[PDB]
């Protein structure tokens, strides 16, 4: 029968009040010859029924995939609120129940540190810019840079590393033509995380 | 030459 | 019916001339009624006959797990050579054979820089030490961190990242008491990787 696959909403879009965070249940191997997959959903063990459900998608494995998308509140989501999903099929003897949640306990706030190139670096055509995140509670976080008002792309980000005092951290790194530091440009990490006023903070480095 | 790591012999060239 | 596993060895083994490499082909679910297991071992196609295997041990679930381990030489691994363990016994229509071997791909040296605490975390308990190790091929590697000749055990580090230009970077940080800090104390990055000159390279850190 079905397999059934539930999903949290973006970090961000739990963490931006212009943003629409959701819960997405996604239900893969549905067969050709029984499409009707029944959703039903509970927040806190409190059926809602405001789910709207995507277009069913032709794998061309035999299957279908069937998704159903359930918007959440900011607040329900970051509040702890439990989601449940029950996927009711006629391949299965019994619905399938998936939950999910924010993750629990305390929650703590990020410690965002900005590191220059070492100067051994300094040597080389292009430099590394870091941002040390660490101290937080829990995992769900988002990370980027920019310079003078304009986004810089040339970033990677660690996933959330589980530290020894129960906190998680992570290193960003940006790249960028020894000129531009060198001539003493501004760029700068932001940080959204739930334990952080306004969910938001940036932490800026220059020459 | 030779690396040793922790006085344990690693590589040498 | 009986399932197949191989693993690479250690980074470090391969690594370590004083070290000894292993690879291991794991075969789980083997029946009471048919437990006899039969090796063969291939090294780039050409079948090797010094391969050992270890104790029969006894699952939870009732079956076996039958487990044997070919050693291999430090440079045929870093040298990218394919190693295959076919794997025979009654319950099975047909042998499986599973290949592993070193991520192809030209090796690249990484670039290892070490980095002193932010400003800011000086008002805390405790700083973190960073290393920063960027552009090696392939992901292979190990990071420990040392003062005095003795280990420093109190840290973490990021699984590889891979980046745009192909290579990997990762990051480790150590976490010591800013009194250790403060007091002169040399701080030690040991990164261990195929593409370093003599497998080794060491950086260090104090207040300056
Ligand atoms: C027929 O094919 C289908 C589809 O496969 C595709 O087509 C086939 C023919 C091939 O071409 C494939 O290569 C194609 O993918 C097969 O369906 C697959 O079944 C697998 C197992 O049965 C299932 O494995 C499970 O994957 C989970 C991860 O799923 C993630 O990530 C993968 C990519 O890594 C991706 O394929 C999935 O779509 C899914 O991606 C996430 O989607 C969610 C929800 O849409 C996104 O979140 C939402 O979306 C937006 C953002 O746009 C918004 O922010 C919302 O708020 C947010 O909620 C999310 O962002 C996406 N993430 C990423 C990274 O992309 C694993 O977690 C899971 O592991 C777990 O279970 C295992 C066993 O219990 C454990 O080992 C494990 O530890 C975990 O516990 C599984 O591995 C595949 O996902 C699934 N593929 C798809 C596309 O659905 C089908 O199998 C096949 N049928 C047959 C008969 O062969
Ligand atoms: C009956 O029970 C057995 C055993 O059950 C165990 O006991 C009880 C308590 C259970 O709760 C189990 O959880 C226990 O394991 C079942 O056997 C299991 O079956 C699984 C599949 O059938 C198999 O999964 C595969 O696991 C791979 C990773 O395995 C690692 O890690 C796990 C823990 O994460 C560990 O248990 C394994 O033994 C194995 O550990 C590695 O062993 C190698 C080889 O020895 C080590 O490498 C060597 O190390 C030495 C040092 O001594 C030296 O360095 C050498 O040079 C070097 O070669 C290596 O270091 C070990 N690593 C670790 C972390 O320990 C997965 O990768 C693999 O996934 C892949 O395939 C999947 C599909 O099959 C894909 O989804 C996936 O994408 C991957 O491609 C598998 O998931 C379990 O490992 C296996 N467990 C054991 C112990 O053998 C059995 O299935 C069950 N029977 C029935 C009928 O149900």
């Amino acid at each position: 029968g079905p397999s059934v696959f539930l999903f949290p909403p973006k970090p961000k879009d739990t963490l931006e009040a212009s943003r629409t965070p959701e819960v997405t249940c996604v239900v893969v191997d549905v067969s050709h010859e029984d499409p009707e997959v029944k959703f039903n959903w509970y927040v806190d063990g409190v059926e809602v029924h405001n789910a709207k459900t995507k277009p069913r998608e032709e794998q061309y494995n035999s299957t279908y995939r069937v998704v159903s998308v359930l918007t959440v509140l900011h607040q329900d989501w970051l509040n702890g609120k439990e989601y449940k999903c029950k996927v009711s099929n006629k391949a299965l003897p019994a619905p399938i129940e998936k939950t999910i949640s924010k993750a629990k306990g305390q929650p703590r706030e990020p410690q965002v540190y900005t590191l220059p190139p070492s100067r051994e670096e300094m040597t080389k055509n292009q430099v590394s810019l870091v941002c040390l995140v660490k101290g937080f509670y829990p995992s769900d976080i988002a990370v980027e840079w920019e310079s003078n008002g304009q986004p810089e792309n040339n970033y990677k980000t660690t996933p959330p590393v589980l530290d020894s005092d129960g906190s998680f951290f992570l290193y960003s790194i940006l790249t960028v033509d020894k000129s531009r530091w060198q001539q003493g440009n501004v760029f700068s990490c932001s940080v959204m995380h739930e334990a952080l006023h306004n969910a938001y903070t940036q932490k800026s480095l220059s020459l | 030459d030779c690396a040793w790591h922790l006085g344990e012999l690693v590589w040498c060239t």
